[PDB]
Parts: structure tokens; sequence; C-alpha cells
DNA sequence: TTCAACTGCTTTCGCATCCCAACTACTTTTCCTCACACTTGTACTCCA
DNA sequence: TGGAGTACAAGTGTGAGGAAAAGTAGTTGGGACGAAAGCAGTTGAA
């Protein structure tokens, strides 16, 4: 019993040094905040395989497709056997097709045989109660539910000598009222969108609604999704929406409103932990433990969290740790719109020191987001943990073990056309491509067979000769036209820019054809100032810019070198731009625009201000 | 000056699903980039640019410029596409970068 | 021939209901960016 | 070996959306140095 409560609520927030102290003045560590203290706690999954088979909203009414407990059957009960491991969940094509045990990690068994039991409806929620200690024994009963009936499933002794499980069912109660019941808890007790009332089961399948109900109806809360769970074994149930949560317990006529959270949060999740004490509550905003109270059984509002995420679909489940000196709840919450989970760390002591410790989270599968979790009970410092998952718009379940210590068919659906004379008359182009590459490789290697020789030196001394009188023809235009009042190609000549073979040559061959034109009409911009553009980096040259590509496609490429030279020997020719006049062609039509508008774009038109 | 005007001048949302490309052939139908500019990609950077991205055998370099010469009008010179008849956008997604994204 | 209220006077200079404001809301001012329904041929065969 | 029906795309009007920083909407805070004397005409009733 610590000191820091409201007795209405009780807080151990996120990392805001939480509200007591005893001061307990015993020299071992004098202080008893709810904050406990040890190291860290990283997790690790163990991926592994267990079985397989408008977007702008979200169904709330839709709840799992699955389910994972130890089931211990009838037959158990005269013979000595004591708890059978199962997993029934949907399939087939719109989600109605309704179907064990450890070796080490949970997998699907020998015989492995799915025990197809058919409807015509489709599934909404698979859940079992779970168990109760003071009962004894396990329940081997299993409630489903579907859009046009209520079904609740009998597992009547389950086969070793074969691994099949038999199974039998009840009689599936339609719709008396037309609206859509939402969930099921036993500890055909349900909840329909705005009114409860408690089912009767039978014991004989060889061939209902009590005289007790309630209703919960708000005419102000809007969403459709209700939850139903009986508390603390005095025949108490708690019914939830998103805004409020009632306590009502039939044995007498006696309800009460607990909760109301309309003003800033919303109800999100509830899971029942098989602590018949402590039962944790997702809010918004908030992780609440509230627990039972020994004088009244009635909610013991234990150390809650403030979770920081805020979202419209959180789920949560929760798995007990049992040692011998104190109970861990660890609190995993999981969302369906991204990737996450998110955990918290609780302790319990025998004098209902709640405690607090810390939180993490880890990552899940690229592929999908994450619909349905649940902790495998494992039949019952190195924390360890284990569970699954299940990942929505994917119809796969794997198997995860915590420890303390992205292809879309979209792109392969927009080629590969099954048009078998349309295949080659389209592979006709790759195969098209066999031929002209190979000259390619083999023309210029006729210039690797050659090495700075006169023979090539008269032929960049006639290069430049069809540069000089090109450009000496190609100016002779521009200034008869020059009153022109209100650039080029430099890919004239195709004659040659081909087969010239040296790349430092020709760098300081157009840099020979700079120094030539002194005279006007006739500017360049210059490539080593602006060849650095593709490595990111400081590249003060054209030739230390082969330099790099030169050690950078030596293992890609065979024999690497002249399909890096065309390329260097692309790109100068590829900007062919040199054919700016001087500066006096765009600064004459600078001044022509702005006589051309009024006088009221004058003083708009000042560049050159501070 | 007014909010709007300046909400419109202070720059919040970054340019997305095409507004650039939009912006770009909206200017080219207001004042013309033919007969005084040349609109001409320099395609032989971008693919160069974009081998540069994934680290490929240059061999793709060599090929794509192939690929482009067997479907396309007037081989180089790579059309940059002024809109004034249809506030519509372009169906046929005529811009030249945009197109070599598909090459 | 007396009782009981109306009566002006103590010094000598100089000191000494109306308005305002707070914070948080909600709203208007407009300008900019595209889609959604309509229609003729053309294409792929349709029945003559 | 000409016609009857018909989906794929080139191509054309209607308003509906998007955003921000300015202003304005209701509560609460706050503004206002003096308890002097014998004496006299009028005036009490005898």
């Amino acid at each position: 019993l610590g000191v820091g409560v409201q007795g209405a609520s009780l807080y151990c927030p996120q990392e805001n040094y939480t509200t007591k102290k005893q001061e307990k003045p015993q020299w071992l560590r004098p202080v008893d905040d709810t904050l406990a203290e040890d190291a860290l706690d990283l997790h690790i999954v163990v991926k592994s395989l267990l079985c397989d088979t408008d977007a702008f909203f979200w169904d709330p009414t839709v709840a799992n497709r699955l389910d994972s407990q130890y089931i211990q059957t009838a037959s158990d009960l005269r013979n000595y056997r004591d708890g059978t491991e199962i997993i029934a969940y949907a399939s087939g094509k719109t989600g109605s097709v309704l179907n064990l045990t450890r070796q080490n990690t949970l997998h699907l068994n020998r015989h492995n045989n799915v025990t197809s039991i058919e409807l015509h409806s489709p599934i909404k929620s698979i859940k079992i109660p779970g168990a109760s200690e003071s009962i004894g024994r396990r329940s081997n009963l299993v409630g489903i539910i579907t859009e046009n009936s209520f079904q609740i499933f009998r597992i009547e002794s389950v086969h070793s000598r074969s691994c099949d499980v038999m199974v039998s069912s009840s009689e599936p109660l339609y719709f008396v009222e037309i609206d859509d019941l939402q969930v099921v808890d036993f500890a055909a007790i349900i909840d329909i969108k705005g009114n409860w009332s408690i089912g009767r089961i039978p014991k004989n399948f060889n061939n209902l609604i009590d005289n007790l109900h309630g209703t919960i109806f708000d005419p102000e809360e809007l969403s459709s999704w209700k939850r139903i769970e009986w508390f603390s074994h005095f025949q108490k149930i708690l019914v939830f929406d998103r805004s409020k949560m009632i306590e009502i317990d039939f044995m007498n006529n006696w309800q009460t409103e607990v909760v109301q959270a309309k003003a800033w949060s919303n109800i999100r999740d509830y899971k029942r932990i098989d602590d018949k004490n402590g039962i944790l509550l997702t809010s918004r905003e908030i992780i609440i433990v509230g627990a039972s109270e020994s004088n009244d059984p009635v909610r013991r509002i234990s150390w809650k969290h403030d979770l920081d995420p805020d979202d419209t679909t959180l789920r949560i489940t929760v798995q007990k740790v049992k040692k011998p000196d104190h109970i861990l709840l660890v609190a995993f919450v999981y969302s369906m719109r991204h990737k996450r989970i998110y955990m918290h760390v609780f302790s319990h002591r025998k004098a209902n020191l709640f405690q607090s410790l810390g939180c993490s989270t880890v990552l899940e599968i690229p592929g999908g987001t994450p619909t349905g979790i649940e902790t495998i009970l494992t039949l019952d410092f190195e924390l360890v943990v284990d569970f699954l998952v299940k990942l929505r718009n994917s119809s796969e379940v794997y198997y995860y073990a915590l420890s303390n210590t992205v292809d879309h068919p979209e792109w392969a659906s927009l080629f590969n056309n099954a048009d078998e004379r349309e295949k080659e008359s389209i592979g006709a182009l790759v195969s098209q491509i066999k031929l002209k590459e190979r000259e390619r490789i083999s023309r210029v290697q006729n210039l690797i067979e050659h090495e700075n020789s006169h023979d090539e030196d008269k032929y960049l001394q006639d290069l430049g000769y069809r540069l000089s009188i090109a450009t000496n023809e190609l100016l002779e235009s521009w200034q008869k036209t020059k009153d022109e009042s209100i650039h080029s190609k430099l890919k004239n000549l195709l004659e040659n820019s081909d087969s010239f073979a040296s790349i430092p040559e020709f760098s300081s061959l157009l840099d020979q054809f700079f120094q030539y034109y002194q005279d006007q009409d006739v500017t360049f911009i210059g490539f080593e100032k602006l060849l650095h553009l593709f490595l990111h980096e400081d590249v003060p040259g054209l030739d230390i810019f082969y330099n790099k590509l030169l050690q950078c496609w030596v293992l890609v490429s065979p024999q690497a070198e002249l399909l890096t030279k065309e390329i260097v020997k692309d790109i100068i020719w590829s900007l062919a731009r040199l054919e700016k006049p001087s500066l006096f062609e765009p600064i004459q039509n600078e001044i022509s625009r702005s006589l051309s508008g009024p006088y009221q774009d004058i003083i708009s038109s000042w560049d050159m201000d501070d | 000056l007014p909010n709007y005007y300046v909400s419109i001048l202070e720059g919040s949302i970054s340019p997305f699903n095409g507004q650039l490309y939009n912006k770009i052939a909206l200017t080219c139908g207001m004042i013309h980039f033919k007969e005084f500019f040349n609109s001409e990609i320099s395609c032989q950077g971008l693919l160069l640019k974009l081998v540069m991205q994934c680290a490929l055998p240059p061999e793709f370099y060599f090929y794509t410029k192939q690929v482009i010469e067997f479907e396309e009008t007037d081989i180089r010179n790579l059309t940059l596409w002024e809109r004034t008849d249809e506030r519509h956008t372009g169906r046929v997604s005529n811009h030249a970068e945009l197109r070599v994204l598909s090459y």
C-alpha cells in the first residue's frame, strides 16, 4: 500500500516522476516510488511460421479471425489428461470457414488436418472465454459471432492417436430483432448495438435468452463498438462503448456508471487479464490497469500509464508472467494503420503494490499492418515472452518469441503480356540491341588500336577546322538578324565527334578553340566549373572527371574502358550549348520588354537593391 | 501585404502531384519558349544520373538511348510542352523528363 | 418678580453605475489548384 | 464481302476544393489635531 492515490484514480504516467513516497527510513533505498529500478530490457524477435490459409474508414464490428489457447475437454476429467492446445481460424473466400501441439515452439501437429466446419455468414469475431482457477478446470466450449446468426461450438474429446479434433455445435440463433450483435464473453452473453441480454447454454446438442436484460443506449454516441466482460466472479458485468463504462450487477437491480470518457479521450480496447483481480483497460491517451477491490468487488483503479500515441484504431493484448516473488503484466498495444507495437512493464506484489518499469517499442513485417495479436499462455531476471501476430492484407500467421537476451504485384500486373506472336515481336528489340551494341564495342576498339597517332592528330586538326568556319558560318547570321527586338545546337556537323580518341586532347582542343574567339558575338560556358553536378563534389577539371569514373566502373563492365570513354565523350557533346553571343545580345533584349509594358511595371522591375 | 496575398507568397506545402510540371506548362503557354530558347532536354545527363543512382552496369545507358530513338518524334531535342488550349492536364503526360521516366 | 436657551469672544509670524483588459475561438478575407460529367469516331468482331 | 452495334481514348464545359494570417467571438480578470468662560437679552412660571 503506497500513498499517492486519488481513491477515484491512480497514476504512474509517462516519465513524469510518479506521485508518491512513503519515506521508509530503512537504509534500503528509503523511498517506494511507483517507478521501480532495474537494468534495461531489449526484445528480439524469433520469426517463424505457424500456419496459413472506401478504404478511408474501417469497420469496428469486425473483431478478430483467430484464437489460440489451451483447452481441456470432457474426457480429460475422468482420465488423467490435463490440457490440449488449439488454434481455430476463419478461412475460405469471404471469411466463412472456421477450422496444434507444442514441441518446443508451437507448430501445427503431425496429422495436421483442418477441421473445416462450414458456415454461410462472414466471421467477425472468434474468441473463447478463457478459464477459471476457482472452477479448477478449463472450459471446452467456444462461441463465434457472424452477421446472420450467433454460434456456439463445443470441443469434445480431442484425439491423440489421430491428432483429429471432432467438433460439435449448438443451435445458431438467427435474429428476431434486426440489429448486429458485437461481443461475446462467458467467464450467449452478448452485446447488441445498444442493448444486452443473458443467454443460456444447454447440455444437449441432440435436438436462449433468460428473463433479465438491460440496455446502455446513448443517443449521442455514434460508433458501433461495444464490449462486455464479467467482472470478479460476482456475476457483475462490465459494458462498454467509446464513451462510458457502465457497471451492471444483474444479481440485484444495480447499475453504476464508473468511467465517463466523453471529454478528452475514448475507450479503445478492454482485455480481461486471467488474474481475477487485475484487469487492463486501454483508453485513448492513457493505459489503465484498474483491478478489483477486496472490500467491494467494484473497481480498484490502479496505477495507470499515460501512453503517448494518438490514434483511432488501437487494440491491446496482455500476457501475465508469473514469477515466485511477484507477477508481471506486460501490455502490448497495436494499431491497424501502421506496423508497430508499444509495450510497458508492470509488476504486482502481495499488498496491491502495482508498479511500473518503463516502455519500449519494436517493429513488424513490412507487408501490411497488424490486425490480430495473441499471446500463447506458455502452460501457466531474463524475461522471455512469446506470441503470434496477424497482419492485415495478408492471410499468413507467424509465431514470435521475445527474449531479454516490399514486392507489389501491381508492377507485375503492368508487364508480361500473354501474346505469343507479340512475344518475340517485342523480344526482337532485345535481340536487335545484341547487334547494335557489339558494333560499338568493336568500332571504338579500332580506336583502341591506335594511340595518339599523327593520323588522328590530322583527324582532330580536321575537327576544329569544321568547328572554326562552322562557327564563322553560325556567327555571320546573328549579326544581320540582330535587330530582332522580340541558344544554338552545335550538332550541325554529322561527320565527326564520333571517332575521336583522346579526352585530354579535345579538352585542350576546345580550350584551343576557346582562345581563338577574342571577338564579339561569341562567348561560352566553361565545363570544368559545371561538370561536378554528377559526382556531387568539387570537380575542377574534365581530365580528373574521367579519373573519377576510371576507378568507378572497373568491375561491372567487360573490359570496362571504352564504354566509360564514350560517355565522357558524350557529355561534353551532350551540353552542346556553346553558342552564346556576347553580353550585348540579352542586355538589348532586357531594355525592349520594359518599354513594352506600361509605366506601372517600371517600378515593379528593379533587381540589385541591397 | 494582405494575408492571402502572403500565404501564397510564403511556401507552406511542397509542389505535389505534378504541380511543378503544370506550372512549367502554364508559364510556357504565357510566354512561348519556342523560337527563342531550345526545348532540349540533356537526356544523356539524365540517364547518366539515373545510371549513377542505382549503380547498374552502364550498358543500360547505351540501351536506353537506343530505346528512345525507337519511339521519339525528331529523335533528339526532347519536347518541353506548353499548354494554352485547355485547363485540363495532358493525359498523355507529354512532359519530356516524365517521358524518360517511363523509358 | 425669576428660569432657561441662544451666544460672541482666548494668538502673535511661520510652520504643516461606468469603463478597461485577457485568452482562446471562430471567422472572414480572398486567391490559387484540379477534377467530373458529357460526346464522335474507331476498333473487334457481329450476321448477312 | 457491305452493315449493325459499341468500348477506348482524343477531346470539351461545369464549380469545388485548398490554404493562411489577419480580424472578431465569449468568459474571466481587474479600475477607483477641537467634549473652551462667565454673561446677556429674552424668557421660564410665580
